[PDB]
């Protein structure tokens, strides 16, 4: 019953939506999270994909989208809640 | 020893996929192990054919082997992986983690 | 309305051998039958076991041992905690 | 050796059920046997979790065992058996014979 | 897509039909047969159960209901076809 | 319309090792990919194999061997009978 902010830079590739509000759909008795993944390079921020995510251990009871990876190619953060795909940070 | 869903966390870092898997960097893929012996209880989820096979195994322990502790319920996991042209792609891989087990 | 092989768990079985992760005070919530097996493994030491069946395939697992290497006796009673006060004895 | 549905005819006459089984007096309950090894082909019907487990088995052959050759499709058979009060009863026992096999 | 003659002596026990025409229903890519089982005792014939039957090796391509068992308690014959439950015989 | 993991079998793969009960003139009708594995078992004798994948899980089975005890190389081509004229050689 979750809801995230769906964003996709490859909308023209697969004939999909570049943004919008995505209502989450998942299995029963299972939690549903939101995810945000972007590209950071020398102070420039370029979001690639935001949306829904199935049950995952890495984002249990997190109210914000904080990426803990130390300098990966694409930053990723998982958050449990409603509309937690609004903002993001790279605090490791 | 009995049919029991054991716990196993497999990390893509040691599976050589760290170059094309953005996240998750490792998920809990519980493996199923144990032994199935007569009788097959309520929790050891069994079929009619499993019971018939484990009954034939009683008389002929060499001709027919015992049923196998195998998964019965599976769940999908979301994977955000790279493509061949360095394109980020999300996919819900079905039948990845084990939720239950039983004699097959 | 609903098939007897997928019947709602109501029966209560007792627990000495086969004993699940969530049986409380040695009590299994089942839908088939209650069983008590007195198989003695090869070595003179004798064993005992009392537990809950899954009903599917019980027709095969509730007759006496037809022609098996060891000797076993399994009483299939459908009364709550009937396998409690049960002490079988293998017939020669 | 490979995942393959073998043939097995089990007769109720030697299973001690000849007193309460009018017909059939024995049916073909094909048992499933073989080994599952990398790679898992098209005919060796496999799941994503089976592939992941058999890939983890590559690096750690001791921690995690190989997937198991287990049935994937089953069929019911009709049985006309006696009751406890010598009453003839027909029942379609589900999941009795094996139609296919695969790595689980 | 088969059709057999459904007969049952225990109609009042399970609140069913004592006779009628039963349209067979079975799995795809599988054959469907008819079966007839009766009680014979010193020249007296008393049918117990006629109806449908799933795939069975014992009645491959048989156009009649002929019981091959040598003096069992309840005679049984399986036949492949349409309305083959009309007659029966005890030729072994 | 239909998922790529349950895609209609169309591709044609060749057959030297893993070879099904109904392949005609060593030809498998598949829906995933065509693969050619040059694993040599422990003993100096070397082996060869060419067959058809099931597409599900091929993403894992189509990269090079990450860290395995023996050495293997698997080329996943989607062209009809591409595994035919393929002779891989394990790199030191
Ligand atoms: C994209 O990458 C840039 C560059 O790495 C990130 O800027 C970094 O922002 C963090 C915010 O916590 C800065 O860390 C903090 O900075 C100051 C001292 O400079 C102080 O508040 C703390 O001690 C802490 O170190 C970090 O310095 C800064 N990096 C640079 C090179 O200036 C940015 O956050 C990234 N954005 C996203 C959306 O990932
Ligand atoms: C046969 O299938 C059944 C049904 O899927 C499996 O039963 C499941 O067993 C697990 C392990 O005990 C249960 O999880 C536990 O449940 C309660 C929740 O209050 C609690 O004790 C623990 O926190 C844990 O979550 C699970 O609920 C239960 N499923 C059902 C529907 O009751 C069984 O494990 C399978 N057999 C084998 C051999 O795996
Ligand atoms: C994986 O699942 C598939 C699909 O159920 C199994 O394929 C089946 O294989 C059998 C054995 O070869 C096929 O039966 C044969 O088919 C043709 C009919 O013209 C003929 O060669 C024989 O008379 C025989 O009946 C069966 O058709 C085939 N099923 C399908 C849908 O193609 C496969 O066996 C399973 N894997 C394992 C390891 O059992
Ligand atoms: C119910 O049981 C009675 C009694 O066993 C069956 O009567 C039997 O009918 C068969 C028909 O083939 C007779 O066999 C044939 O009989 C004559 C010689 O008597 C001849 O045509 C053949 O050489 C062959 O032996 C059999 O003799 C007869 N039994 C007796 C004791 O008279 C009857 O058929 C059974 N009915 C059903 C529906 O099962
Ligand atoms: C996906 O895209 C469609 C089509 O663009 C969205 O429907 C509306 O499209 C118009 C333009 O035609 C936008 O201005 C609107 O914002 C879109 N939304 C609404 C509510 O009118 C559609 O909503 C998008 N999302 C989904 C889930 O289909
Ligand atoms: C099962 O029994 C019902 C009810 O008896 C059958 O319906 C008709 O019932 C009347 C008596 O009420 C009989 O005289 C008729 O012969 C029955 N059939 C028809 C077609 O009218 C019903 O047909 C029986 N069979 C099934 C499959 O339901
Ligand atoms: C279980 O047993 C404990 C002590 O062993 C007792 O206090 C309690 O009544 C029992 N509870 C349940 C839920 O059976
Ligand atoms: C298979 O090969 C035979 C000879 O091996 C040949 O005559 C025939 O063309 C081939 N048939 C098919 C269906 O591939």
């Amino acid at each position: 019953t979750r809801e995230c902010i769906y964003y996709n830079a490859n909308w023209e590739l697969e004939r999909t939506n570049q943004s919008g509000l995505e209502r989450c759909e998942g299995e029963q008795d299972k939690r549903l999270h939101c995810y945000a993944s972007w590209r950071n390079s020398s102070g420039t921020i370029e979001l690639v994909k935001k949306g829904c995510w199935l049950d995952d251990f890495n984002c249990y009871d997190r109210q914000e989208c904080v990426a803990t990876e130390e300098n990966p190619q694409v930053y990723f953060c998982c958050c449990e809640g409603n509309f937690c795909n609004e903002r993001f940070t790279h605090l490791p | 020893t009995a049919c029991r869903k054991h716990e196993l966390y497999v990390s893509f870092q040691d599976l050589g996929w760290q170059d094309w898997i953005i996240a998750p960097k490792g998920y809990a893929a519980n493996y199923c192990d144990g032994e199935c012996s007569f009788p097959l209880n309520a929790h050891m989820n069994a079929t009619n054919h499993a019971i018939v096979q484990t009954l034939v195994h009683l008389m002929n322990p060499e001709y027919v082997p015992k049923p196998c502790c195998a998964p019965t319920k599976l769940n999908a996991i979301s994977v955000l992986y790279f493509d061949d042209n360095s394109n980020v792609i999300l996919k819900k891989y079905r039948n990845m983690v084990v939720r239950a087990c039983g004699c097959h | 309305t609903l098939a007897p092989e997928d019947t709602l768990p109501f029966l209560k079985c007792y627990c000495s051998g086969h004993c699940p992760d969530d049986a409380i005070n040695n009590t299994c919530i089942t839908n088939g039958h209650c069983f008590a097996i007195i198989e003695e493994d090869d070595q003179g030491e004798t064993t005992l076991a009392s537990g809950c069946m899954k009903y599917e395939g019980s027709d095969f697992q509730c007759k006496d041992s037809p022609k098996a290497q060891l000797r076993r006796t399994i009483e299939c009673c459908r009364t709550n905690l009937c396998n409690q006060y049960l002490q079988p004895t293998l017939p020669p």
